[PDB]
């Protein structure tokens, strides 16, 4: 009884929060994919560079 | 550390003192022309220091009769290196400064010798200027009372004595000028700052305002004060007072005729009521300001003398003259804002002196890149600084100081009683008269008579009451030195331990005997606010008393914890103001760089860029060429764009500083069942330790532990840097739009 | 660097014994040396380890029943298995390492069944 | 030039990565592998129980610092009053409290190093540490020495390179697991679905944390952030293990696999999410403060009415922040259910929020320093 009337209020509360822009989402994810992928390649190579180096 | 390089140079200077002393008249002065010729031929001030300081040390001996000590040579070298020379009070700091200031003035620039107040500025410029003049250098003196022409001349002298406030005021006005020849200052070259800890730490808390006066003026300042109330907080510790009687907001909603006080339609009425409330309960009469000739004039917090021309910003001045029933004046509006920190960081070499600087050497390194150099005294300091005397409320404290000065006056021992305010000074003076002892009072109601007062304060039988003019050499009589010379009595503890030691430092001179005593009470200022809270009521229960004092290491440390918390708060506000001005400092440098260029094509580019964004908002080069010849067709155009451009820049820069000010104040957050936290620690204390101290199903076990690596510390500013950045772009576009329309359309 | 081929496994009743032999045709062994099992339903555990100092380590389950030893010249390590129990049933693998010059090198295992 | 300082943040990661392979004195390194339940790519690096455990001088990472940080934050918030006096003070506040935290991590490292070295044996035979009580203590010292430097790096790389160093070091550990893709080649078939789902969850997280409640304060908006992060799930993991501390000596219902265990689990996510963000961001504090220095929420009376306003705002707002974080916790098992996968790997969870979070945090910090050379200049 309480429940059904609170969830609606919670839901109504969320859109007045303006969720971010539209294309901003795609650009933002283009940023996070680029950051993880660079460090992926950066960390991937530096593993192998240490490998052959530690042949010592 | 580097003290060895200083005592070496000092011995070198003192070694050649013989090839000067005999030179008598005009040949010692000729050395100035010699040093200039050598510097012209490629020599450096470091190359000439040993001889230049030896020339000044002999010149001083002939002019003022004082022959610089070898420690004073050391201090000059530390100043010359761009560092801070810490020389304890009474070691002759003013004389020492003439060694590096002379040397660095030979090269044809201005050298700014800065001091805390104009009395010390006029006194030092007259006493030390005689030495510079003997050597053929010109000494300017910059006052608030001087005209633009007179200030321009003072700045054109080889040496310029001034105050921290006036130098910043002049810099801001030089960047308001309509014509390049209206400027006063020369390129900022060398700043030797007396009392650096007060200038660069204490007074670094506030910025510098220059209020352009324009008014749509009195509108219902009378009505806001007319509302009044009695609440009932003015927070004892936290000093600003706010209206939380909600019958407060409800009663106000009747008086000015509104349903909701805090509704946006009703604003500036809420602002007025808070200001008028602040005027009545948050600040008193002669303590922090004065009623004189019907104007409200400000008591400057630690300089202690009043400032005639300045006004309270953000409308507080009008609320107070409405409180006092006086004439409500025209409205203050802010123009330019620089901070003492960022201003003196433009000087390209800066040095400083005081006896108190060592405590804060962490700032001088961080902010100004200066390291405090502790300089040995040259005569042992025998002044007896006695431990604090701690009483209950202010009545026994004030009776105790009055009894002390009575005993010392009856012996002829001169006494100087410092206090923080006008009201407390006349409270102690009546206790002296009411109760029988002759005395002089130094105020800033009395700021005409100060020199007459100070001259008398060192004589036998002298009794002097002083406010923050304690920041003030008192010379000594013929027969007083043996007599317990210059007893200093403080009435309360200052917000900083350094300030307390400058009040002590007014006594003892070079080696003279002396005594300082502070009298403190549990109703004194610190103890009841940013006094450490807990220790009060506990000990406010014991000791209903004051025949004899309260002596315990508990109260003295709780007092000490108080004063250290004050200095902490001032330190936090200082670091807060610096971070926020650092984003405005860059915009300020860029704008004043651009404004100097328009005073010293640019407008056509500005219309081009303005039209570009107008077209792109909804072609560009074709229309522009038409406006080109239309502009060529129509010497008045350039002088009319000069006025239109400079009007637009200074107008948008004024709204920008106001908007940037209100963003920096409103950006902040703050970090933080029956202590559901208590075991929430034990829960987290286990899930680290016992978790993966075991996986006993093996590493074939489940994912519950590893497989979450707890991120984030748990204990931003740059939002202000980013927006203030976007808003500066907004200001450029608005400058570019206004000059585009009013040049071509008007 | 080398290859490991091991032998000596088979079927035996509880209380019986066996000797596992781990040869390396390419032969260095002059390191850290071990035997690990990995029964199905699996994961492997190291049964015996002999160091370059000839230090010897066994898990508690095996203690005293197995002995690790190393034969010079021809590269061979021997796992002497005594008092075998049904829990010992597993493929047995012989591995070498230089210690921290890295990875162990496996071998194709030998099946051991205690029935 | 940010670029020449950028060189320093890659250099600091180079020294962190080079220390990954410095072994602990007490390892028999052979047993560190073949504890491998998969192919590794590391020495002193395992894949077992969905874990990348790298037992080396850095074995326990900055992690003991983060737990000391959360404990002291809970500790100052009452319990001990001595830290509460530091909390409200400032400057001095961060100073001595972070100094206490600093000494609290280094002591918490000694016990976390001890616990990790003993329980690692029970995994591998009864065997392979070193000569087994005196020699543990060098392994408590060397592992505590690992965090100590790793702590030193964080506060060196924040004041030199790109954004706050502790966050980029944690981010470095999560992303360094690229061999997880190598290990999983293993099992075109449905790979298109997996790659679309990892881009689907990185867009889901980015839409959520970058989302902002505008609360106007009187063109200045006080953001109520994100719909409150990681500290919910870590808190959540604690209570199951404490009533589960009974396991070793004196169980099935607390099992995290079982639906009694996911409901008990999911109930604790919500409670620890809600509570922590009822405190960490905007309690009564942001109201009583607006009265000290500041204005009001327009049309809303300052004081109690502002704290009631932001509380109702927080409550309704937090439910979706909470249910969003429970779902990022349980996603990996669903991803591992229809999965192409072993129980080896990161795909789907709190590992991703920190990776995407530090990426945005470090991206926004670059530019904040990059705003000098664009639109600072004018009138020309
Ligand atoms: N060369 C000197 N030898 C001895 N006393 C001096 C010398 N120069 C100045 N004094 C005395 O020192 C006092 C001023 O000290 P000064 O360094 O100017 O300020 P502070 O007290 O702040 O250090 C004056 O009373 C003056 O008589
Ligand atoms: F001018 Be002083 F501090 F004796
Ligand atoms: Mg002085």
């Amino acid at each position: 009884q309480r429940v059904t009337n609170f969830f609606k209020e919670v839901v109504r509360e969320l859109k007045k929060v303006s969720w971010p822009n539209r294309k901003e989402l795609v650009n933002y994810t283009a940023v996070v994919l680029a950051t993880v992928a660079f460090f992926t390649v950066f960390f991937a190579v530096i593993d192998l560079g240490i490998s052959q180096l530690i042949r010592l | 550390r580097t003290l060895n390089r200083y005592e070496k140079i000092a011995n070198d200077i003192d070694a050649i003192r013989g090839d000067y002393e005999n030179l008598s008249d005009d040949a010692l002065k000729h050395k100035t022309i010699e040093f200039k010729e050598r510097l012209e031929k490629g020599a450096t001030t470091d190359d000439l220091l040993v001889e230049a300081f030896a020339v000044v040390r002999e010149a001083s001996r002939r002019v003022t009769g004082m022959f610089p000590f070898k420690v004073q040579l050391m201090g000059g070298v530390a100043l010359h290196d761009g560092n801070i020379a810490e020389m304890k009070t009474g070691e002759g700091k003013t004389l020492t400064s003439t060694l590096p200031v002379y040397l660095n003035a030979l090269t044809g620039k201005g050298v700014h010798v800065v001091t805390v107040n104009e009395y010390l500025a006029s006194r030092d410029a007259e006493q030390m200027g005689k030495i510079f003049e003997f050597l053929g250098l010109t000494v300017g003196l910059n006052l608030n009372s001087m005209s633009k022409d007179e200030k321009r001349e003072a700045y054109a002298a080889d040496i310029t004595y001034s105050t921290n406030n006036e130098l910043g005021f002049d810099y801001l006005r030089d960047n308001m000028v309509l014509y390049k020849e209206q400027m006063v200052q020369r390129p900022l070259h060398f700043a030797v700052i007396d009392e650096v800890d007060s200038i660069l730490i204490d007074e670094a808390r506030t910025p510098l305002i220059i209020s352009g006066q324009a008014a749509k003026s009195t509108k219902l300042y009378v009505q806001a004060n007319a509302f009044v109330r009695t609440l009932k907080y003015t927070y004892d510790i936290k000093t600003k007072a706010v209206q939380l009687t909600e019958e407060g907001m409800t009663k106000a909603e009747k008086a000015f005729g509104i349903d909701n006080l805090f509704d946006v339609k009703h604003v500036a009425l809420n602002h007025h009521i808070n200001q008028a409330l602040k005027a009545h309960v948050a600040m008193q009469k002669d303590v922090d300001y004065v009623v004189e000739d019907g104007q409200v004039v400000i008591v400057d917090s630690f300089t202690g003398r009043l400032m005639k021309g300045r006004r309270y910003s953000e409308g507080l001045h009008q609320a107070i003259e409405a409180k006092e029933g006086l004439e409500i004046q025209n409205e203050s509006m802010t123009l330019a804002t620089i901070t003492f920190q960022n201003y003196f960081r433009m000087y390209e070499k800066l040095a400083g002196m005081t006896g108190t600087a060592k405590t804060e050497e962490e700032e001088f390194r961080n902010i100004y890149n200066m390291q405090v150099v502790t300089i040995p005294t040259n005569r042992p300091v025998v002044r007896d600084d006695r431990p604090d005397l701690i009483y209950r409320t202010m009545e026994g404290k004030f009776k105790a100081v009055a009894e002390d000065v009575a005993q010392r006056y009856m012996t002829g021992q001169p006494v100087l009683v410092g206090t923080v305010a006008v009201e407390t000074s006349e409270l102690i003076s009546k206790l002296l008269k009411n109760k029988g002892i002759p005395h002089q009072v130094l105020n800033a109601k009395n700021h005409e008579r100060e020199a007459q007062i100070i001259e008398e304060a060192g004589q036998k039988g002298a009794v002097t009451i002083a406010t923050n003019m304690a920041g003030t050499d008192i010379k000594l009589g013929e027969g007083v030195k043996e007599l317990g010379g210059l007893a200093v009595v403080g009435t309360e503890r200052h917000e900083s331990r350094r300030i307390d030691n400058q009040l002590r430092g007014r006594s003892g001179r070079q080696g003279d005997p002396g005594i300082t005593q502070f009298y403190l009470s549990m109703e004194d200022e610190l103890m009841r606010r940013f006094g450490a809270e807990r220790t009060m009521a506990m000990l406010d229960r014991f000791g209903m008393d004051d025949s004899t004092p309260i002596q315990s290491k508990m109260v003295s440390r709780a007092v000490e914890s108080s004063q250290k918390r004050v200095e902490g708060n001032n330190f936090d506000s200082r670091k807060q103001l610096l971070q926020y001005d650092d984003v405005l400092r860059q915009q300020r440098e860029v704008i004043y760089k651009q404004r100097f260029e328009v005073i010293d094509e640019i407008v056509e580019n500005m219309i081009k860029s303005s039209l570009e964004r107008a077209i792109a908002a909804y072609m560009l080069e074709l229309i522009m060429d038409r406006i080109i010849t239309k502009y060529n067709e129509k010497e008045q155009m350039r002088e009319f764009e000069k006025v239109i451009v400079l009007r637009a820049v200074d107008s948008k820069w004024m709204d920008h500083i106001d908007a940037m000010d209100q963003l920096r104040q409103g950006i902040h957050l703050r970090g933080s069942k029956k202590t559901a936290i208590a075991i929430a620690v034990a829960l987290a204390g286990f899930a680290t330790v016992a978790s993966y101290a075991q996986y006993e199903d093996g590493c074939s076990g489940e994912l519950e532990r590893q497989h979450t690596f707890a991120g984030g510390p748990g204990a931003p500013l740059r939002e202000y840097q980013m927006e203030g950045f976007a808003m500066f772009e907004h200001m450029i576009e608005s400058i570019e739009d206004e000059v585009a329309k009013f040049v071509m359309k008007a | 660097q080398v290859q490991l081929v091991e032998t000596g496994g088979g079927l035996v009743q509880p209380g019986g014994s066996l000797r596992l032999s781990c040869g390396a045709s390419g032969s260095i062994f002059n390191y850290a040396m071990g035997w690990y099992r990995q029964a199905p339903g699996k994961q492997r555990e190291v049964v015996a380890r002999i160091a370059t100092d000839d230090s010897t380590m066994y898990p508690d389950s095996v203690k005293g029943r197995f002995t690790i030893s190393r034969d010079n010249a021809k590269n061979t390590v021997y796992l002497q298995m005594n008092s075998l129990k049904p829990e010992d049933t597993a493929v047995y693998y012989c591995y070498y390492q230089r210690t921290v010059m890295s990875q162990p090198y496996w071998g194709q295992g030998t099946q051991v069944t205690v029935s | 030039d940010i670029r020449n300082k950028i060189i320093f943040t890659l250099l600091m990661l180079i020294v962190f990565r080079i220390g990954t392979f410095i072994p602990v004195p007490s390892v028999n390194t052979d047993v560190l592998k073949l504890q491998d339940q998969l192919n590794a790519f590391g020495v002193l690096n395992i894949f077992c129980g969905g874990a990348l455990q790298n037992f080396s001088i850095f074995a326990m990472g900055v992690m003991p610092y983060i737990t000391a940080s959360i404990i002291v934050q809970l500790l100052q918030m009452d319990v001990v009053p001595k830290f509460a006096e530091w909390s409200k003070q400032g400057e001095m506040g961060r100073r001595k409290l972070a100094q206490f935290t600093r000494y609290f991590t280094i002591v918490l490292g000694f016990i976390q190093a001890l616990g990790m070295s003993y329980g690692f044996n029970n995994l591998a035979g009864g065997m392979l540490i070193q000569n087994p009580i005196g020699t543990y203590l060098l392994i408590a010292v060397v592992l505590t020495a690992g965090t100590a430097f790793l702590m030193w790096l964080g506060e060196q790389i924040t004041a030199k390179g790109v954004g706050n160093g502790i966050s980029i070091i944690i981010f470095a550990g999560i992303v360094s697991g690229i061999p997880t893709i190598l290990n999983q080649i293993y099992a075109i078939v449905r790979l298109l679905l997996v790659a679309l789902a990892v881009v689907a969850v990185i867009v889901g997280v980015i839409y959520i944390q970058q989302a902002f409640r505008k609360i106007p304060i009187q063109s200045t908006h006080l953001p109520l952030k994100v719909n409150p992060v990681i500290f919910a799930v870590s808190f959540l993991i604690a209570p199951p293990t404490i009533a589960s501390f009974f396991g070793t000596n004196d169980r099935r219902t607390f099992d995290y696999t079982h639906p009694v265990g996911m409901t008990i689990y999911v109930v604790l996510i919500i409670a620890f999410t809600y509570f922590y963000a009822f405190v960490q961001v905007n309690p009564e504090q942001m109201a009583d403060n607006l009265k000290k220095q500041g204005g009001y929420i327009p049309g809303i009376r300052p004081g109690k009415n502002t704290q009631e306003y932001v509380t109702r705002i927080l409550y309704r707002l937090t439910l979706v922040g909470s249910l969003f974080l429970a779902f990022i916790a349980v996603l990996p098992v669903f991803f591992v259910n229809f999965a192409n996968l072993p129980p080896s790997a990161q795909i789907g969870g709190t590992s991703l929020l920190i990776v995407v979070g530090v990426a945005l945090e470090t991206m926004k910090q670059l530019e904040s320093q990059l705003v000098k050379r664009h639109y600072r200049g004018f009138i020309k």
